[PDB]
DNA sequence: CGCGGACGAAGCCACCATGTGGGCTGTCGCCAGGC
DNA sequence: GCCTGGCGACAGCCCACATGGCATTCCACTTATCACTGGCTTCGTCCGCG
């Protein structure tokens, strides 16, 4: 359901880190830090119109918009996977490391949700670095989700990637 | 019958003890997860400092047969007939044809499935034992498929020597139970008294040659680090250490070095990144009769913070110390050693000014 | 054995040490947050000075073929055969076929997976290694896939020596395992003796040229800066560092000149818009036989506030330091050297004028 | 090799430097909230002191091709040969296709994403280039994604020249780390020796012509102020400086230059509603051959007061100063100069009786 | 905090009665925005912030001009309905109000009466009770009361903007 | 030499699926007058 | 005894800003290791111990 939420946030969103840079600005300084720290009191004018109504909804709503943002200039310029499908298409397109990679992802998703804030924005701007592309919206459904499961997410989440990566490599022959 | 004793030392920043993942191991009890340093770690510490300052060492080691090849071949054995005089060697004992063997590296003798555990000069008379029957393993290493030829009750009794590092862990070995020994000492879990969530450190190695055009970190990660006063606790089983050293004297020796170690030591875990070095901020040693307790229930419930955890953790093991010896009346000798003056901390027994003091007190107490 | 030395110092408004986001890095210790200088940092510096110091510096690269690339050219090499003797240079040594490398960059030499850590004139040797084969270098150039000719033992006779700073802070390579060198010196991670919270520091870049007399600016951030009164500790394990230079005369001067630039360096982060060079406003040197002993512990229960905390931190590392003599008893030769006359500490063992004349007093002692 | 210049300056209900609410900058400094003047705002109005008197000047812009637009534009160019010409200018240099620009604006040249630090004649210099090849700009502005044709080698040339500012300060270009060059100046953020509240004033604007039923002013907030003893600090390494400039004498200029600006210079935030010049109360100059030494540490335990801080904090510096050389034993060249006679101050050097005398003397001790 | 509130409301009817029906005892409130507010708050009383947390609430509404003195909601939304509805500039009370969610728990105090006082010059609602606690909040927890103020500021405002088209 | 314990002898069979929550508490203004 | 009312005098109104700006590159590792044991039958023979 949230996930419609979450697309009205990635669309505006989407649109203000191309058209308004004061707002992604705005938006950039607040990664990775939870909404109360100050950093994020001028987010709130962006973010803050679009959660519904516990903390985890707010955070993953709150530091997905602060990921999207700081996306580096390269990366804003230009079925529904989840960030594994993510990690698994820059494993076999962009020529990731692998060993490293599938080490960081089921590091992932040992983490409480506190612990996942904390990992997240370094890894995902690392995909985004390089043009792997990831679908904002499912990334902050299942953020909330995270909360209130204790790994029933990011099963879903390891499960898909490996699934993707056997599937890229047997489509290549 | 029982020593145990309990400890409250702070680590800063240290991150001793790491998964296969390199995040420090956790603990999810009283509902909040709290930092862990695994039982095996500190004991392995324990384990070597001990060996180390009571000068004699075992070795548990997966390559016996590898070191009773350079034991022969310094005895003037041909290194081919090291190589099948230490493999007549493992070959000779155990219920089946021999010890099973992992399967052949090249150029090395293979590994044993199980790890053995022995002190150092009994490999060296297992490597005496086949030295003696040399011709007997020169015409056994000539045939496709040699038997066991060497006495197999002279090796079984040199595997059954006891280390003092054996007298107080115990071992354990599969194919031989004859050589089990069982362990003096219970080793808990050492966890945070608070609960502590798992901070991340960004580091970065640097390049030294400057590029030409882009200057970039050579290598760029994140390793995990915490930090926090742990609990920790253990048990010294004084008549099952009296029994597998037989003379009372010696385990005197061992259970006051087994202390003493229990204080000293630190996992050393990217120690040389960290310098977690410390001193437990308080040690309480027990000589009880009847059982062992740990106070580790007095911590389930997680403190809560902003303020030093030491003073709070130190009283409230007191206030549990106090309604233990209520609850459980025993006549147990109490006695501890603190570095805060701050409090009396009335229940825990009678104060020593130092660790090494306290140590002798309890010791001669048992 | 032991030398482990402790310091006390101010650094006022300066960020030395950012995270991967610009704020400056934090520890949740004591229950309190409290910014901290990552040790690898406060390590670099250290390292650099003291090669600078010292004359002799180590290189951690990631791109060893260019640089004896460049070697192999100035030896009248054609820049193809340079490139190709170095490649057979890390084609030459490690267990499988080469050290492997980055996928290759257009125009430049592909750099190594792993950061080598090794002196300036042994690369150089290297090069001479690679040179004096150049007819086999020049006939393996002309195959497809080239081999290893070069000896793989005078290479990984190159890649062992060691820097004073290779002596001192160890080494790692995965693939030489032979080559690896145990760390002398446990840094730690200097954290603030009091609770700190991120001061955010809103700035703006002006633009000249303007365009209709409107003040609108260029540019506008936040970046956010700290300060405080950080608490600082590092080891020096005189065994492992004799064991290394091998000669207790080098390991002298390198110990002295360790603690030197322990006092003397700063990590130089963002040190031009906030200048925070500084001297420590304490320093306690031990030498300690048993075991090294942080006393971070000390500084769990954060300070409150309001008045200076210099005083209040000397004071607390004071009470702790006899604290622990009481409760540990040594032998070891203390020291310390203060800039404040106010008090006498009189736990920290002898009282020296100056910082030069407490290292020569504590090193002369070990 | 080190110059350092310790200074104490009062300022008088002053909020020279504020943030981005309006409120002066502050530090909780010793665990006492001190008002603070950021570095780069004394920096750059001492860059700005620096290169009016010294004559030459850089330019910090993110409008590069506007500016050699009129330039091609004032050498007879038509204006929109001018303008493809600027482009061709920032379009021929880089790893990438060319210098990334921000969004286009109507009827001006876009603005380039980073901030250009070069001087005033070099960008006079990039307009030659750009205007010795005219025609061939002339045949690519009338492709629809023109090329960058302009040599890369004479604009990187050109954008790698240096004025004391950029000697001095530094620069940086991500896109040309050709051109960066190391900083020789680390810049203290000024804070207060003594604990500081900030002062709110509140304010009307009065409206001139009355209005029957009405007397309200014309306009009511609430601005905040503050004043106090200000610590302020400065190094120049001398290896750099000469590294940059590579003679010694343009570097002995620039920092004698640097020296007096340090001294003379105010930041001139809200300097019209507040008259806060003001010449700092002690100076201290110490040339320093191994480290550079803040005295910053001296006054972390803020200050008590009801009493002038002035007279305090010069005799607290003198103390740390003393303290100092007694604990780390050095060579270094010291020497002050103050407006206080009360005191010797006697661990702070050879005393001089002028602020231009003092520098005369550390830097003739330099070279 | 629930308690808390309790004695907010009863304190705020009490000072509103004392308000319109005595000016000797509500004059001797305004001047503090101090002996007469001891003798007169302290009753409705549970740390120094809960105190300070009556009494400046107490004397900024003995403070209100006699517009706003003779006739839940935070101050977030107080705010953003006195944009919509008064007209009162929001770039501006936008402004202020993020300098009120900076400011510690002296300085908050030292920021609050103006921008309160110029709110109820506009007959703005504001729930006095409301206010207290989360006054009192704020020496406990200062980040958590000021981004719920910023946060239901921005987010009611813009409600209302749904609500205008 | 006798008894007890341990070991040995077999017969052995293999392209795509996931949604939930709600239960604990207390307070004044004081004094005087009238009913 | 309980309940209700009262205790010099303590001001009013008007007023609340516009505008502009919000960075960009780069870099992301290797190696080695990965347990045993047993939970069938009866009987006979051998070896060890007494």
């Amino acid at each position: 359901y949230i996930l419609q939420h979450a697309d009205a946030l990635v669309k505006r969103v989407s649109k203000l880190i191309v058209n308004e840079p004061a707002a992604r600005a705005a938006l950039r300084r607040g990664v990775g830090l939870a909404p109360e720290d100050p950093r994020m009191l001028a987010a709130h004018r962006v973010v803050a119109p679009y959660v519904p109504v516990v903390h985890a909804v707010e955070r993953a709503f709150y530091a997905v918009a602060a990921i999207m943002a700081a996306q580096p200039r390269s990366a804003r310029d230009q079925r529904r996977p989840n960030l594994g499908v993510s990690l698994a298409q820059a494993v076999f397109d962009k020529g990731l490391n692998a060993d490293s990679t599938e080490q960081r992802l089921h590091l992932i998703a040992r983490q409480n949700l506190d612990g996942v804030h904390r990992h997240l924005p370094r890894l995902v701007l690392y995909l985004r670095s390089d043009q792997v592309h990831i679908d904002w919206g499912i990334l902050i459904r299942d953020l909330a989700r995270w909360g209130h499961t204790p790994r029933h997410v990011a099963r879903e989440w390891v499960q898909d990637y490996h699934r993707t990566l056997e599937t890229l490599t047997r489509q290549a022959e | 019958t029982f020593v145990d004793i309990h400890a409250i030392q702070t680590l800063p920043y240290s991150n001793i003890n790491r998964d296969d993942l390199g995040s420090p191991k956790t603990v999810v009890y009283g509902g909040k997860e709290r930092t862990r340093v695994s039982s095996q770690s500190w004991k392995r510490a324990v384990r070597h400092e001990v060996e180390a300052r009571l000068g004699d060492k075992a070795v548990r080691t997966r390559r016996i047969i590898s070191e009773i090849a350079k034991r022969l071949r310094e005895r003037g054995w041909d290194a081919d007939l090291a190589d099948a005089g230490a493999r007549q060697v493992v070959l000779s004992v155990g219920k089946k044809s021999g010890i099973k063997l992992e399967k052949e590296k090249d150029s090395e003798a293979p590994a044993t499935s199980v790890l053995f555990y022995l002190p150092v000069p009994a490999i060296d008379e297992l490597a005496a034992i086949a030295d003696e029957h040399r011709d007997a393993v020169a015409k056994e290493a000539a045939k496709k498929t040699p038997k066991g030829i060497l006495p197999a009750d002279r090796i079984t009794e040199v595997l059954k020597s006891r280390n003092v590092s054996v007298n107080l862990f115990g071992r354990m070995l599969a194919e031989l139970p004859s050589t089990e020994v069982d362990g003096a000492v219970q080793f808990a879990h050492a966890f945070t008294v608070h609960g502590t969530t798992v901070e991340v450190d960004f580091f970065t190695a640097v390049d030294d040659i400057p590029k030409e055009n882009d200057h970039g970190s050579g290598h760029m990660n994140a390793g995990q680090f915490s930090a926090g006063t742990f609990y920790r606790y253990a048990n010294v089983n004084l008549d099952r250490l009296v029994e597998n050293t037989g003379d009372a004297q010696t385990a005197r020796t061992a259970v006051a070095e087994f202390l003493r170690a229990f204080l000293s030591t630190v996992p050393s875990g990217k120690q040389n990144a960290t310098a977690a070095m410390t001193l437990p901020d308080l040690v309480h040693i027990a000589v009880r009769f009847d059982r062992p307790i740990s106070f580790a229930p007095a911590f389930e419930t997680a403190l809560y913070g902003s303020d030093g955890y030491t003073l709070r953790a130190c009283q409230e093991l007191n206030n549990y110390a106090e309604r233990l010896r209520e609850v459980w009346p025993d006549d147990a000798i109490r006695g501890y050693a603190t570095v805060e003056n701050k409090t009396d901390l009335a229940a825990l027994g009678e104060r020593y000014d130092s660790y090494p003091a306290l140590i002798d007190a309890m010791v001669a107490a048992a």
